[PDB]
This record gives C-alpha cells, structure tokens and sequence, in this order.
C-alpha cells in the first residue's frame, strides 16, 4: 500500500508524533510502502499512484494550494493530518489580522529588524492566501486526525484500518470522559473566572467548577486529557465533536449557561465579557480558520 | 438598490407570539428579517448566530420572554448571559455589536415588536452592508 | 540555465535551493530560499501574555519544549516573579530530555543518511529505511534515545509534543518520587546510547573526509552560545560571543540582546539575515548550537561529554568553523544533555512541592531566553498593564545560521559546479548535506 506523507502551514508536530510511535514505527514502515515523505526521504516529486495520503498543516501560502492540488489528484485517499489541516490551527489566529501586517511586522516593525529599504520579501516566494484555510475548504478529504499533534497510537489505529480494508472511526465523546478529575453529582456550577496565573487550583476538582475556561467540555476526546491532569485547563488542541461544527461557540454557550447558575435570576450577566479581555485566544485557539466568521474584519 | 438581510430567532410562546400579534393588527414594518420559530429564547446559542452571520446576514434579532415570564421559567436568563459574551465577541470578530439584537417582547406586544423591527432595520440600513461573507469568499 | 532543488528534503520546513547560470555556462547565482512564514510576532499581539506559552510552541513540532520554557520565562519576567528552585531544575529536566530527543533525531533521521551513503544515486536508499536494512541497530539505537527524552518532556512537562507546566511562576505539577525513580533508572540507559551515538558518528564522519567532503561550505565567522560562569549551559547564564580567531567579543544578559544582534531583510527568502549590530552585515557574521555552543564554551557541564570535547579541542582546535563538524558537536551535546538528566533527577529538589510563586503587578517588558536545539532562542513580550499582548519580537535559533547556510550553499556549488552538467544528483546533495550540517529547522526561523 503506498502512502504518501506532506506539509504545509503546519509546525511539522504531526509528522514528529507519527515518529513518536518509536518501535511500532518500523513495524509499521514493514506494512506500507512510503513513497514521499520531505521529512524522512529525498524524493521530490509527489510520484503518482498513491493509495493513502497524510496531509499536514492548512492553507497559509499559494504552494500549498498547490501541493493541495497536486496531491489530491495522486491519492485515492486523502487525510487532513492534525489539528492544522483539519480545523487550520493556531496560525489561522493570524486571520484576526491582515497579511500586510503579519508580513510588515516581521519584515520592518521588529525591533531587530533593519530594513531600510522597507521591502517584503517577493522573489521565488509564494504570495500568502488571504486566510489560513482548513484542508477541506480547498480540496475534497476523505478522512481526518484531530490533534495538536495527534497521540501516535491514534495515528496507527486509522493508517491500520486503511490498510486492512476497514473504515477509520475517531472517538466521539468529549474529554470530561477521559478526565479523571471529580464532577460535583449536582452538576457545574461557576462563579467566577480566573485567568490561568489568578489562584492555585486544587488538583481533584475539575478545573471548570473552579472558574478556569477549560475547553474539555467543548473537546474532542482521544489525548487522555494530559492538560488537567498535569494541573492546567484543557485549551480545546483536539478541536470539536462530530455533533458540532464551531467549537468556539458552543464553549461559550456551555461557559455562559453555568456562570452564576446558584444565582441564575440574579447574577450580574456583564460580569463574564468585562473578565474575559481576549475572547478569540481563549476559545479559537486552534479553530479560529474553521469557525463561521473566521477572521476579523 | 441594497436592502438588508436580517435574520430573526423567536420563542414560540411570546416573541413568535407578539410577531403574530402585529400581523393581525396590520402594524407594518420593514421587509428584511425572517423568522425562525424556537420553543424558547434558550434554546438560542453563540452558533447559530455566527452560523448567520456566516451565510450573509447584515442583521440577526433574538426575541424571548420578558425575564421572569418565561414560559419554561429561567430559559431566558441563560440566554441572556450567552447575549452579553456574544456581544464583545463579535466586536472581537470586526463584526459591530450594533448588528445583533436582543430584547424581551411578550405573547400580546405587537406594537412593541413593530417598533423594534422599524429600529433595528433603521440601524442595519445605516451600518451598511457586512462584508464578512464578500471577503470569504474571496 | 536555470536549476532549482525544491524542496530541499530532510529538514524542519519548506526551502528550496536555486542555482542559475550566465549565457557562457558559467555559475552564476547560487541561493537559499526558505518559501514559508506564518506570522506569530504580530498574532500574538491582542493575545493573554500567559498565553504565550500555549502558542508559541506550535511554532515547531520539534523544538516545542524550548518555546515552551522561553515563553514562561518571558512571563515570568512580564509579572516581576523569581521561579522556585524546583521549578527551575524540573523546566531545566525538560529542556534536556527534548535536547537529546531532537540531536538523536536530526543527527540519525536527517543527517545519517547522507554521512552513510555520500555517494548513492538510489534516493530510496538514503534515508531511515535504507539505513535499517543494513544497520538495524543504528535507528533502534536512535528510536530508543527519541522514546527516552520524549518520556521526560511527556512526564514533566505533561506532553511529549507542546508541553504545558511551564505556567507564571513556574510549574502546575510537581514530580512525584515514583515518577523520579523510574526516570533516574531510565536515565543510565540514555546515557550508554549517547556514548555509542559519538562512536557512530566518528565512523560516519571519516567517511566523510575519505570522499573529501568534511569541508564543504566552509568559512570562518563568528560564534555565539550561553555559558553560565564559561561553563556550557543550555538552560540558563549569559550570552557569550567569540570572533573567528577565538577571543571574546560579546558577554551579556539576554534581555540586552537588542543592542548586540540585528536582522537584516533579502527580496528572495521569507527567513532573515542576522549579524552583530556593531559589526554589521559583513564583518558580523555569526553561528549557532552545537559546535558555537563548543566554540564559546571553556568547558562542558558534565565529565563524560567534557572528555570527548577535551579530545575534540586537541584533534580540530578553538574555534572550529567546519560546518560538517556540527554533527559531531551536536553528538557531544547529546551525551551532555543525556548526563544532565541524571545529574538533575539525582537532586532531590525536583520532587519538591513549592513548585509555583504568586505573580507580582504586571511589568510591560518581558524577555525570556534559552539555548534551543539549533541555536539561541530569544522570546520578548510587550503587555499593557491588564497584560495583554502589545507587541512581540521572535529571534529563534536557525535563523541566525542563514547567512552561514546561503553563504555555505555558494560554497558548495563553487567546488563542485563550474558548468550545468556538473551539477548532478549527487553534487546536488552536497549542497543540501551543507544545509543539513547546521540542523534548519525553517518553519521555526521563519515564525
Ligand atoms: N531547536 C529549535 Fe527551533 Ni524547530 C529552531 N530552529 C528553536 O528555537
Ligand atoms: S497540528 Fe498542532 S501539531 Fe500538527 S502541525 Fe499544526 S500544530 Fe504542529
Ligand atoms: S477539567 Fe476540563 S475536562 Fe477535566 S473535567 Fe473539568 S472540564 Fe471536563
Ligand atoms: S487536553 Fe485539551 S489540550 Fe491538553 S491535549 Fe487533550 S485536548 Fe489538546
Ligand atoms: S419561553 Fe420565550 S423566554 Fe423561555
Ligand atoms: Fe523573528
């Protein structure tokens, strides 16, 4: 079976939790035949013929329309890889402001920069996409790994099912499931919120309860919930449920519903905008690009 | 030549309710929202107002029971906390606050709900149009 | 004639190689490009500053841990709060297991494949696979290195990719005294791993200068490292800076760094051209990790690594400007990291629970800096008094060895190139082996 492997707008975490599978990696390089792959072979050219395709990253720059493009036409199957090509992750923050300023900032205002001329660099480099976009928004996917990388074990579970004939099925419940922190039997309850550094949270209770934005609720399970269970909120890397579509959204649906549910009638509803300064960075971090307004105007 | 595109959200037990009442009683506004009917105001959330907004909307209202007459008794109050967060959100977004409209309108006030379609379209019709799905396209 | 090596394979991100010729067929212009740049200096703005630690990581699924422990340390510079002891030796335990799980990956995934079969023509062969079917050990070496420094960075700092402990002041979790044990166990292990890697590398690199290729882009330039009291330290000390004859130039705290570097600005690369403010674009030329680690350095941290660059020193000398003896440099850091690991797990410190500090009033400025894989990684926020994000400014690692790997390539071409039909398949992977001897990680340098 060839697979094929690529990159685009991504940090290259995916490909590095493909090789965090370790021994099963060469186990599983004895399965499939990889015919490219930029980070671990010299060959160029995407060949033709490809039966399964991991696609990495979003659509940030034109070669990765390009790529995009290029790879859909040679693969039979194609699979946004992570949280990036899927949702478009957290470069897509970078939709919030104009690529004349993402490319002004890094090229002129930057303290160390020294560019007097005052250019941008445009020889023999792409033109940037007027938005990060989600893998799916330029090409048909067939399948997806979400995760910010996605855990290597679940990587060989869908690559697995691929290879035996089977169809590939991502877990659907969120991560209060997979945390092992205690749920108050009457339900959540907030009273106020705190920012990650306001106060020393108790390491049984769940983070929500104690008024910490823990995206969990609004996350797809799958990661073992390594955020709470080493002491900080869940920050939503795995992306939304099946059942939902803005995963921003829904996670202030369900933070504004509880807050100051044991005085419901009464609690003052303009206490939660004025404590949240930056609302996009607490719930579109790594799902800005697939939210319905996924840039700032 | 331009005519805003505004999309409404009413409980079935008193905005839908007030929105009929207005439509008996012949009292005429502008023709730019379309109602959509919930059984209450809370069963309106953050998506699908963005959803909305997505799809082409210059304005989107939501209507709901007055707070203590709700007809499911505190599904307004949810509501309403999830309105003020949405707000400053959609401020946050480029989107003018001024875009989203929320009041309390009750079975029998159809006078009331006349009067704010009058405004709410007076206010839309003065924004302009939302580029949000002219650049997204793009 | 025009040739172009895109994309430029066996690195961190998206770069290509572009060789031009005049009419007369004479080599003309030789250059890097590095086509992708994501634009995190001016998203971060708007953003919670404590955040920082959640986004920059993200920059590079590779070196995640050291923008993880740059961006706390900015933070904890933005609120005026000194980090525990503890917090400091955990942090420090989780730089060094993602040190040893980034030079075993570059040094046997990467580089390995060119050092082993310089002169293949089957591109199916030089790679990973092809080195397993000959040398099954030597990538089972390899993974099991990987699996043990990503073990650490996954127990201490939550997640083997894109850790999170690292919070304002210090850390979320303390390490338990089961977790500590089993890790010290583990730890004997990477080391003897790390001793055989050098071994390997001394084998792979006489192959090398048996093909005469141990000198391919070279060119003498300056060198720059952090050295706590001249000791090499990649957690924590001073920026140190040696000119190409060896003296010092430069000795400061990062948060000066402003006045020592600048970076200059090509219409044909998304990655910058950095140097010495002072010296200036030609005359300031400097290099970065592994070997300008070595060079700026008087000693190593730990024995067992101190002995093999004691060696190292008498065999090439200080300061060494060979870019192919990066790869050993890198081996030397290997086993040092591998040995700090023990050497912290041994404190009993690390186990202790006053772990985090109360934030002070939010400070505007904010720098944090730590000695990532491939070079000095500097991380400076700017916050308004609620502290949120205002401005922000990126100096990481490889970019700072650009010049030296658009200076390289040229180098390259000039040895091997004099017409179009010199430049086959084989010389063509010359000029990426150049490149990949510095360890470029582009999406990381490009930001
Ligand atoms: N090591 C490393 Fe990063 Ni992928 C680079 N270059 C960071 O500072
Ligand atoms: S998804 Fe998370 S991990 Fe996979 S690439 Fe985008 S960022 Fe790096
Ligand atoms: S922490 Fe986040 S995840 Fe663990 S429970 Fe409380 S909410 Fe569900
Ligand atoms: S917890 Fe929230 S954040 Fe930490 S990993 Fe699982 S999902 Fe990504
Ligand atoms: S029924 Fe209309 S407000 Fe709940
Ligand atoms: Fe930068």
């Amino acid at each position: 079976v060839k697979i094929a492997t690529t990159w685009l707008g991504g940090c290259s975490g995916c490909h590095i939790s493909l090789l965090d599978l370790h021994e099963e990696l060469l186990n599983l390089l004895e399965n499939v035949e990889l015919v490219h792959c930029p980070v671990l072979m010299d060959v160029k050219e995407i060949p033709d013929e490809v039966e399964v395709a991991l696609i990495e990253g979003g659509i940030r720059n034109e070669e990765n329309l390009e790529i995009a493009k290029e790879m859909r036409e040679r693969a039979k199957i194609v699979i946004a890889f992570g949280t990036c090509a899927a949702f478009g992750g957290v470069p897509g923050l970078g939709n919030l402001y104009s690529n004349d300023e993402l490319l002004d900032k890094a090229y002129k205002t930057t303290i160390t920069t020294k560019n007097d001329d005052g250019i941008i660099p445009n020889e023999e480099v792409p033109e940037l996409v007027s938005r990060v976009k989600p893998l799916s928004e330029v090409i048909e996917v067939d399948y997806f790994i979400p995760g910010c990388p996605p855990n290597p074990e679940m990587i060989a579970e869908v690559v697995k099912a691929l290879l035996e004939g089977k169809e590939p099925e991502l877990p659907k419940k969120n991560l209060c499931e997979e945390c092992a922190r205690k749920k108050s039997e009457e339900g959540v309850a907030i009273e106020t919120i705190k920012r990650n550094y306001e106060g020393n949270p108790d390491p049984e209770k769940c983070l929500l309860e104690q008024g910490y934005i823990c995206l969990g609720i609004a996350t797809r399970e799958g990661c073992g919930a390594p955020c709470p269970s080493s002491g900080v909120p869940c920050s939503g890397c795995s992306g939304p449920t099946d059942a939902v579509v803005d995963q921003g959204a829904k996670m202030i649906s369900a933070l504004c519903s509880d807050f100051g549910i044991d005085n419901d009638r009464d609690v003052d509803p303009m206490i939660l905008p004025k404590s949240i300064k930056d609302k996009i960075g607490s719930f579109y971090k790594f799902t800005l690009p697939s939210a319905f307004v996924p840039i700032r105007l | 030549e331009w005519e805003p595109k505004i999309i409404g959200f009413c409980c079935n037990w008193c905005t839908y309710g007030g929105a009929d009442t207005a439509g008996v009683g012949r009292m005429q506004y502008p023709p730019s929202i379309r109602i959509i009917r919930v059984m209450c105001s809370g069963r309106i959330e953050p998506s699908l107002i963005l959803k909305a907004f997505k799809e082409g909307a210059d304005g989107v209202f939501v209507g709901g029971c007055h707070l203590g007459d709700c007809h499911y008794d505190s599904g307004n109050y949810k509501w309403q906390r999830r309105v003020m967060m949405l707000y400053e959100l959609l401020e946050e977004l480029g989107i003018e606050k001024e875009r989203l409209n929320h009041e309390w309108i009750s079975a029998s006030e159809g006078e009331k709900f006349q009067n704010t379609m009058k405004d709410f379209y007076n206010k839309i019709e003065a924004l302009g149009p939302c580029k949000l799905k002219e650049e997204l396209d793009k | 004639v025009k040739l172009s090596v895109e994309p430029v394979t066996r690195v961190e991100g998206h770069g290509k190689i572009s060789v031009s010729f005049d009419d007369s067929g004479n080599l003309d212009k030789v250059r890097f490009h590095v086509v992708e740049v994501r634009g995190f200096e001016k998203f971060l703005e708007g953003r919670y500053v404590e955040d920082a630690p959640i986004y920059t990581p993200r920059i590079c699924g590779i070196c995640q841990v050291a923008h993880h422990l740059a961006s706390a340390k900015a933070v904890d510079n933005v609120f005026g709060v000194k980090i525990p002891e503890t917090a400091e030796l955990l942090r420090n335990l989780m730089h060094q297991g993602a040190t040893v799980h980034s030079h075993a990956l570059h040094f046997y995934m990467l580089a390995a494949p060119d050092l082993m079969f310089p002169t293949t023509d089957d591109v199916l062969k030089r790679n990973l696979m092809g080195i397993a079917k000959e040398h099954p050990e030597i990538i089972k070496d390899a993974i099991e290195l990987r699996k043990a420094g990503q073990n650490v960075v996954r127990v201490v700092g939550g997640r083997a990719i894109h850790p999170v402990t690292a919070v304002v002041g210090g850390q979320s979790k303390s390490l338990k005294e089961e977790e500590r044990d089993e890790l010290l166990k583990l730890s004997e292990r990477t080391i003897e791993l790390s001793e055989k890697s050098i071994e390997v590398g001394k084998k792979l690199l006489e192959n090398i200068k048996d093909e005469d290729l141990l000198d391919i882009g070279y060119f003498e330039s300056a060198h720059m490292g952090m050295v706590n009291n001249g000791v090499h330290d990649l957690y924590d000390g001073k920026l140190r800076v040696v000119n190409s004859e060896g003296k010092v130039e430069y000795e400061f705290d990062p948060s000066e760094y402003m006045n020592y570097i600048a970076e200059g600005v090509k219409p044909y690369s998304y990655l910058k051209f950095p140097y010495l403010k002072d010296k200036g674009e030609e005359d300031g030329i400097y290099r970065v990790n592994t070997l300008s680690r070595l060079n700026v350095s008087d000693k190593m941290a730990t024995p067992l690594a101190q002995k093999y660059y004691d060696e190292f020193v008498k065999e090439f000398g200080k300061p060494c400007h060979h870019p192919m003896l990066f790869h050993y440099a890198r081996l030397i850091e290997l086993l040092s990291s591998a040995e700090m690991v023990k050497e912290l797990l041994e404190n009993d410190k690390i186990v202790g629970e006053d772990i985090r500090a109360e934030p002070e009033e939010v400070v505007g400025d904010g720098v944090g800096c730590v000695e990532a894989p491939r070079g000095t990684l500097i991380h400076h926020f700017k916050t308004d008094d609620d502290g949120i994000i205002t401005d922000t400014n990126l100096v990481v690692a490889t970019v700072q060895n650009n010049p030296a790997m658009d200076i390289g390539v040229r180098k390259v071409a000039e040895k091997y190139i004099k017409a179009p039909e010199d430049a086959t398949p084989q010389v063509l992977n010359y000029m990426e082996m150049l490149i990949r001897a510095y360890d470029p990680c582009l999406s990381c340098a490009t930001h």
